[PDB]
């Protein structure tokens, strides 16, 4: 990449790298998911068992991938032959009751839409217009960047992605704008928070159960087969993440209580 | 010696914090160091992690199964042998003797069969040991004379899941849930712990930036 801006952000990542914490992720032995809601996963490093907040780790991971593949991303083609399945930006912003007028939703879509040439070129965030060019209510999301092979992010957080792209990104400053978009992509990419559902409660429906069980399975499989192997292979741990990694048990201490028959 | 207090407080915590039903609602996180099962327990608003020894917990189950179901093999005596007690009502009420290889014929007791093994000798001192072991007792149907008990403890140890054996969710789940069937299954038959509380997950304000506006 020809850019002066991306290099400053890559240097900023390099300055925050924690050598010892990076070694912990480089040599992790994946144990499993502890909490799908709070997003806690357990890993083994040498003689220790760690409780990790994978919301925080995926955030930096996807941010780092975004930084590395900037202007050279593959695409997740979001459109099918089913036109009714299209992702309309106006429809997404309707999740926000504070955007109580068509104009306030149109304000957000206008900025995003005028920046569509670069959003597509640099980020692989492709926006299309189905009707007349000035119809913001018919502005659509056709592609998203493909950050990790085998990974397709959940689109449940698309409303937040559009709302924050339209309100949080500082479009006026080249560096802050670029950083801001990569941050938004990273935020959308983090696996969802799966709230806990009581499987013993006869009060809750039969269909709501196997659906929680499917979400619980999808994340365990995602973390185990896609995410943790990527984390283990390329993750650079910033020092601000030490609060997100916590030692919970150590083999020397466990082996003083648990003994052979 | 003074280090054993840390062991005691662990078993003390378990007797209060974990009920028979608590085990049926435990969820497997995964396998740790090819020797442990990490489990979560969220009930009611309380959330805790427990660490389970895959061998000792599997063994406590197999052992208690052997203690309850197994009919021990006996040697049909050539000429029946009598015995004097008082205690006579304990023998003339329990088919715990038949399970321990003692077939009887009901002051006036008649021993028809004595238990047998290719690795140990059985006598009347074992029959009287079982007679006195019921005096202690709780459920009495699973009571076994020390010789038999020891042999079942070895059978369980040899047949149970080994440490270093990789396990899948299905197996780990069965191992933990099986503990709900036993009474206070905190130790294996050799006195080693089956499980221990790791940590309570009370207040962890995890990353949430992705849902913040
Ligand atoms: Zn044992
Ligand atoms: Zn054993």
């Amino acid at each position: 990449v020809n850019l002066t801006s991306i290099k400053k952000l890559r240097e900023k990542v390099d300055d925050s790298i924690h050598r010892e914490l990076t070694d912990i992720f480089a040599n992790l032995n994946y144990v499993g998911v502890v909490d799908e809601e709070r997003r806690l996963a357990a890993i083994q490093h040498d003689l220790k068992l760690f409780l990790i907040d994978y919301g925080s780790v995926c955030y930096e991971l996807f941010y780092q991938i975004g930084l590395t593949d900037f202007a050279n991303f593959g695409k997740i083609n979001l459109q099918s032959t089913n036109v009714s399945d299209d992702i309309v930006l106006y429809n997404l912003l309707s999740e926000f009751d504070e955007l109580n007028d068509d104009a306030s939703k149109e304000k957000i879509i206008s900025k995003i839409w005028d920046m569509s040439s670069m959003l597509n070129e640099y980020y692989s965030i492709e926006l299309v217009n189905d009707g007349l060019d000035n119809d913001l209510k018919s502005v659509k999301l056709k592609s998203l960047p493909l950050l990790l092979k085998g990974y397709i992010p959940s689109l449940v957080k698309l409303p937040f992605f559009i709302y924050r792209l339209g309100k949080e990104v500082d479009w006026e400053d080249e560096q802050e704008c670029l950083d801001g978009i990569l941050r938004e992509i990273a935020l959308l990419y983090i696996p969802d928070m799966v709230p806990k559902v009581d499987t013993s409660d006869a009060s809750l429906s039969e269909d709501e159960k196997a659906q929680f069980i499917n979400r619980k399975e999808h994340i365990s499989s995602l973390l185990e087969h896609v995410l943790f192997p990527c984390i283990k292979r390329r993750f650079l741990a910033p020092r601000h993440i030490l609060k997100d990694v916590v030692e919970i048990a150590n083999l020397p201490d466990l082996y003083k209580v648990f003994e052979r028959c | 010696k003074d280090e054993l207090e840390d062991f005691e407080q662990g078993e003390k915590y378990l007797t209060l914090t974990v009920s028979k039903n608590d085990f049926k609602k435990m969820e497997v996180v995964g396998q740790f160091n090819l020797g442990f099962i990490i489990v979560t327990r969220k009930v009611d608003n309380k959330y805790d992690l427990f660490i389970v020894d895959q061998h000792a917990s599997d063994e406590k189950y197999n052992f208690e199964t052997l203690q309850a179901v197994t009919v021990f093999k006996s040697q049909k005596l050539i000429i029946p042998q009598p015995v004097e007690l008082s205690e006579l009502v304990v023998l003339d009420n329990l088919p715990v003797f038949e399970k321990n290889g003692f077939k009887l014929k009901i002051s006036r007791v008649k021993l028809l069969s004595l238990p047998t093994s290719k690795q140990t000798l059985f006598d009347l001192g074992d029959f009287n040991e079982l007679i006195h072991l019921i005096k202690e007792d709780l459920r009495r149907d699973n009571i076994r004379c020390s010789k038999i008990r020891s042999m079942f403890a070895m059978r369980a140890c040899r047949s149970s899941i080994m440490i270093g054996k990789p396990l899948n969710k299905k197996t780990m789940t069965r191992v933990v849930h099986n503990l709900s069937e036993l009474d206070k299954p905190w130790n294996c038959p050799h006195g080693r712990p089956t499980m221990r509380h790791l940590m309570e997950l009370r207040d962890w304000s995890s990353f949430s930036k992705d849902y913040e506006i």
